[PDB]
Parts: C-alpha cells; structure tokens; sequence
RNA sequence: UUACUAAGUCUCAUGUACUACAU
RNA sequence: GUGUAGUAUCUGUUCUUUUCAGUGUAACAACUGAAAUGACCUCGAGGCUC
C-alpha cells in the first residue's frame, strides 16, 4: 500500500600455514 | 537390470496433426529454411499452446520468452519432448536453451522421487564454460522456483568445491556442470558423493566448444558411465567433424536439426524481380527480357505461369507479337506434351512456357533463365521453379514479375533472395519490396 | 605481434610509451620494471600484461602512488487510576496571550512544550539526591519538576500499534498532549 | 612516511635449450 | 634445411570431498580411512544448543 512507482591464491593462502588457524596468546 | 523410464511426453495436438506433408514442408521453409535429418521427426509447433503445458507454466513463460517461438523451438521442443535423441544446430540467442528445458523439467518430474539413499542427479546439463553454466542453471531456477520437488545445482571450475559439495550433500534432481568439475566430483570419495545411475537425460549444450575446450576425454567418459538408452541432445552453433564423430557415438536415431545453415535456393542462382503495375507492363517487360537475353548469345529459358488458362494466354499473346514458345501443361494431351518438350530440347535457344505446378519434374536440363510471370505463393513452389536454373558453377538467372498487389509473393522473395541480391537493384524497386513484405507478414 | 612499436632500451635515458613499463635492459630481453619479471618473447609479455600478476603489481604502484524569563508556571498534579493500575497526570496551564504578543517570529513556536526524566545525582548544590524528576520545560517559562519516587508507575506495554514518529522520544509522543489552542500540556 | 620479500602445486598452451638414435 | 625415441627449463593457467583420525613432516605439504540428517538464534563468524 503506497508502493507507487514514477513516470584468488587459492593453493597460496594455504601454502602460507592457513591451513590450520593459528593463535597468539 | 536398468529400471525402465518415460521419455515420451509429447502429445502432438489436433491442429498440428492435422496438417498435410507439404504443409509441414512449408513451415519448415518459412521458419528460417528449418532443415531435418533422421527419421519419423514430429511436425513443428508454432504455438506455445500446441505443447500441452499448464497454464501455470505458460504464465511462468510468458515472463520467460516474449513473442514467438523461435524456429529451433518450433522444431526441437516437439522432437526432445517426444524422447528423442537430437543434433540441434542454430546460433547463440536462438532461444534453445528451454528448448532442451522445458522436456528436461518435464522428464525428470514423472520420475519417481529420489530415495533417500540416492543423490541423483536424473537431469545433466554439460557446458564448456562457468559462464554458460551459470547462465544455464539461472534458467533452470526460475523453473525450480514454483516447484520445490525439483533442485538444480551448478558444479563449474574456478569456483570453491566445497561450496559444491555442501549443495551435492542434499541429493539433487539436476545438475549443471563444466565437464572437469563433475568428472573431479563423480571420483572424488569412492564416487559416493555422486551417483550416474539415475541419469536419464543428458544435454550437452555449445557442444563444438566443448572440444575446442579440451573436454571430449571428459565428456566421453560421462557418457560411459551413463545408461545407453538415456536421452541425450547435443546443441551447437556449428557441426565440426568432431562433434559430428562423437554423436554417432553417443547418440541414437538421432534427429539433426539445422537452421537456415545455407540458403533455400542455391547461392548461384542470381534471384532478381520486377515490380509492375500491370498485367501489360508485365508482359511489356517479358518480352524486353526475352529479346535483351539475345544479345548475350546453350541458352534456353523458361516461362513459368500459375495456371492453363494463363498458359494458353501468354502463349497466343507472346506469339502475335513473334515470339514462338515451347507450352505445357497438364490440360495439353500428353503427346503434344512430348512434342512440345522434344522441341525444346531440340532447338537451340528454346523457350519452354510452363505451369508452375509442373516444375519439380521437368525432364529438361538445367537453364539460363527462368521467368517467373506469375509470382509464386510457396516457398515450396519458388525453390522448385527457381531451381530449375541452378547448376552449382553454371547456375543461371530466375527473374520474378511480381505486381504491386502481391504481397505474399513479396514476402517469399524477401525471405529466400540473398541481401545482396536485393542491393545490386534498384533502391525503390528494393524498397517497394521490403513494405510489401512487411504489409503481409502484419497481415497475420 | 609487437604492432610497429619502438620499446627503447631501459639505459637510453628516457615520444610517449603505450605502456611505460615493459623495457630492455643492457641484454636483449624485454623486462617489466614494477614485476621485476624477465620475458624472452612478445608473446611472453603479453601473457605478463593479460595475466593477474602484472596487475597486482600495476594496483600495488597505483597504492604507492596514492601514499528565559524564569517564570514559574501553574501545574495540577492528581492522582489518576485506569486498566491495570495506577498513573499520574499533569495539567500544566500557560499564558493567556499576555506577554506572547511580542514575539511570534515562527522561531520554534511551534514546537510543544518537552518533559524529560532526569536523575538528582546532579544539582547546582549536590548536597542529598536519589530520586527522579519528570521536568517539564518551554521556551520563555521556567522550568518544572516533579519528584517520582516510585521506581516505576503507568510504565506500559507497548500501547499503540509501534509506529515510528520519534518526535523526541518514546516518552513525549507515547504519553503527552499539547492542547496549543488553549495552552493546557497534560501529562500521563 | 611505503619501514624493505614474493613465486609454488594442478591444468592446458606458448618460449627455449638438450640427450641417445637414423639418413 | 631432416626423422625417430626421450629430457630439461620458462611462462601462462588454476585450485581440487566442507570435516574428523592415523601415517608423515622441523611444521607444513603429501598420503591413508570414514562421512549427517533435521531444527533454531545474532552479526561467512559464533552454539557448556537439541
């Protein structure tokens, strides 16, 4: 009612370790 | 022991069935010179509303395509929809894709529901590239969307596989896929993730490109894990050898299915016209034509005319003026049209005078000139008059004498002349043409 | 393949360069300074221009590039009592056209009076605090207050329908009329 | 004032050398 | 100025079953096995969730 209209490094990112999350503590 | 499956959905309606060999003939030469190969191919539709689908779906398509149905669906949708295996050649933007679709969604709906066991697919669809992929399976979707019964999942190279796999998890009714990918997906986990066992519709769309691509070790081995009496349809905007090997293996029956691939009359034949404004002009120019074509002096012609009564006419006319001409005609008693024939094969620079009607089996050889004085009302009609000067390399002229009033015999000639046959003439000739043209094809 | 350009040699102390990148070092071979990449054919250099790796380093050389009268009013406070329980209800009168004949240049004439709810921890002698006011102020009078000891009274429940006008806030459109005409504020 | 590190694997093509072997 | 077999090296291209456990690894990598299905909430992340 009133709607009215007009007128990629794939293998990479796991190569550098993200292949497991790592963590600093 | 394979489980045995519906492939036949269509039911030809009455109006369709109704229609007579030369009819169909017809269509096929007014739908962008429709050519077919194969056995028993059902007559093309040339109504949405011939197809039998619920009103839903028409709605859903009409929305989906808007204006007529395209000559590759006039054409394929009765073929693929009757089960059979097809070659559909015709470009890019043609409309095939619901073409091989709508008997698709149709096929795999009769089908009993996937167990839960069972990961499907029933329905594949193979492209050479993500993008057509994609495009494809978008497609699909607004098809899927109604009916929840029915998934579609897209599998392509250079995106996550994981993502896929995700989806392929929940069983799937079709798939979409660039072959590489669902090759990868079938092996991939002892080929549990993915069955081929229920796959009974195969289409392989821009088929060319797919060996263009590198595809065909692919693309054969999926075909081999495939049930033989599966339907399958290759779509394709040309027909290298090597598609054209790899349907003989893949298919069978087929029916090939070309759109205007070369021209309804042979590109040899010079097509012209005359535009006249009356039966005097008419005839005024036959004569100009029959005296002007001695000065290029073998060289006989033809005058073809639409009916006996014209015939003896014409004749009676073209000889009061000093033109003697070689009649037939099926009114003539056969002996004098023997004597008539023999004449024209004897005599050099002959003239046969003839009906229209008898043209497809003249047993004359090919000639210079055909006069068409009375313009033809087929398409049928015109490429057997036409033909009768075609010779490949020494393929003659066919000239129509065509009447300001004639407007479906304009619409032949626009539609079967060469677009630069209608340059060479002159521009307003060219141009009366094209809105006689215009005025029947409006007429409708 | 190389089109007819002239790529001069990286030691010819540098006629604009389709792509001022692609060069030839003291050797023959064709190098791109930003990649550091050496190309042995135009063919090869044009596979380095068409490929994502050149780009990166074209995004990355681009990243380079860019581094009060004060009167007090008349209030009628009364004991008020619906369902299911009880509110409190303010009538707060204001002149009769006496003073306001002097000023009516639509500045904020037209905005009503406004009530907020202002905690005592805060006072111009912070001596003893602990208790809520519902202060009710207007442009030229002075401003009102009214202790609420009650941690909570006539606090409802979604009463109209949600609808998003916030005027101020939750408070003055939820429980307050302005009767402009005759210049009664009511309170509840 | 930007405090100094990127290619890898696969696939299907191109670039260039090479090694046994025969006229 | 050729052919048979075979090799190395660029470059282009691209990211393979989401997880778990074992081998393996300096850690990776790689390899070896299996497989969830359903429901809900907030901004691909998250759950002493069922």
């Amino acid at each position: 009612e009133g709607a009215e209209q007009v007128d990629m490094p794939y293998w990479l990112y796991k190569l550098h370790g993200l292949d497991r999350e790592y963590r600093c503590e | 022991e394979l489980e045995p499956f519906q492939k036949n959905f269509y039911i030809e309606s009455e109006t369709v069935s109704s229609m007579s060999e030369m009819e169909v003939e017809e269509l096929r030469l007014s739908l962008d010179n429709i050519k077919i190969k194969g056995t028993g191919c059902p007559k093309p539709v040339t109504k949405w509303s011939q197809l039998g689908l619920s009103t839903d779906t028409m709605v859903l398509i009409t929305k989906l395509h808007f204006g007529s149905l395209t000559p590759i669906q006039s054409q394929a949708l009765p073929a693929i929809m009757s089960g059979r295996d097809v070659i559909g050649i015709s470009k890019t933007g043609s409309g095939k894709t619901i073409s091989y679709l709508l008997p698709l969604l149709r096929q795999v709906k009769a089908q009993r529901p996937l167990s839960k066991h069972e990961t499907g697919p029933m329905g594949l669809i193979l492209a050479p590239t993500r993008e057509l992929a994609l495009q494809i399976h978008e497609e699909v979707t607004k098809f899927t969307e109604a009916d929840t019964s029915i998934r579609s999942v897209c599998c392509t190279g250079g995106s996550e596989m994981k993502k896929q796999i995700t989806d392929l998890k929940r069983g799937t009714e079709i798939v979409v896929a660039t072959p590489g990918r669902f090759i990868d997906i079938l092996t991939l986990n002892d080929g549990k993730l993915l069955s081929t066992k229920r796959i009974t519709f195969v289409v392989m769309d821009e088929a060319d490109r797919l060996f263009d691509l590198g595809f065909e070790p692919q693309i054969t081995q999926i075909m081999k894990t495939v049930r033989p009496d599966k339907q399958c349809v290759l779509f394709s905007a040309t027909f290298p050898n090597k598609l054209r090997s790899f349907a003989v293996r893949v298919l069978h029956s087929p029916i090939s299915i070309t759109i205007n691939s070369k021209g309804m009359v042979n590109e040899n034949v010079k097509q012209k016209f005359r535009i006249c404004h009356s039966e005097d002009e008419k005839f005024d120019n036959l004569v100009q034509l029959i005296h002007e074509r001695s000065e290029f002096f073998d060289a006989k012609a033809i005058i073809f005319v639409s009916s006996q009564n014209i015939c003896d006419f014409i004749s009676k006319k073209l000889l009061n003026a000093g033109i003697v001409t070689c009649a037939i005609h099926a009114g003539k008693p056969y002996q004098e049209r023997l004597m008539n024939l023999e004449k024209f094969k004897r005599e050099k620079n002959s003239i046969l005078l003839c009906t229209e009607v008898l043209s497809r089996g003249l047993n004359v050889p090919e000639v210079s000139l055909v006069i068409i004085y009375n313009a033809v009302k087929t398409f049928a009609q015109y490429v057997h008059t036409t033909g009768r000067t075609a010779r490949g390399s020494r393929s003659g002229t066919a000239i129509t004498l065509l009447l300001h009033d004639e407007l479906s015999g304009a619409y032949i000639l626009s539609k079967a002349m060469r677009d630069e046959e209608i340059k060479a003439l002159d521009p307003l000739q060219a141009k009366e043409l094209q809105e006689m043209s215009a005025k029947f094809e409006s007429g409708m | 393949l190389s089109k007819g350009e002239n790529v001069p040699y990286t030691f010819q102390d540098e006629q604009v360069r389709s792509n001022p990148y692609i060069y030839k070092n003291h050797s023959g071979k064709l190098v791109c300074k930003l990649c550091n990449t050496m190309h042995m054919s135009w063919s090869s250099v044009e596979r380095h221009l068409g490929g994502k790796k050149h780009g990166l380093n074209v995004l990355r050389r681009g990243i380079s590039i860019e581094k009060x009268x004060x009167x007090x009013x008349x209030x009628x406070x009364x004991x008020x009592x619906x369902x299911g329980s009880v509110g409190l209800a303010i009538q707060v009168n204001y002149s009769s056209e006496v003073k306001e004949n002097s000023v009516d240049s639509d500045d904020k004439a037209k905005v009503p009076p406004l009530i907020r709810i202002v905690s005592g921890l805060e006072l111009s002698d912070t001596k003893q605090k602990g208790k809520k006011f519902l202060v009710i102020a207007y442009e030229p009078f002075e401003n009102i207050a009214i202790e609420l000891p009650p941690n909570e009274i006539l606090f409802s429940e979604n009463n109209d329908m949600d609808n998003n006008n916030d005027g101020v806030d939750e408070l003055n459109k939820k429980c307050t009329f302005w009767d402009a005409i005759s210049k009664l504020y009511y309170v509840q």
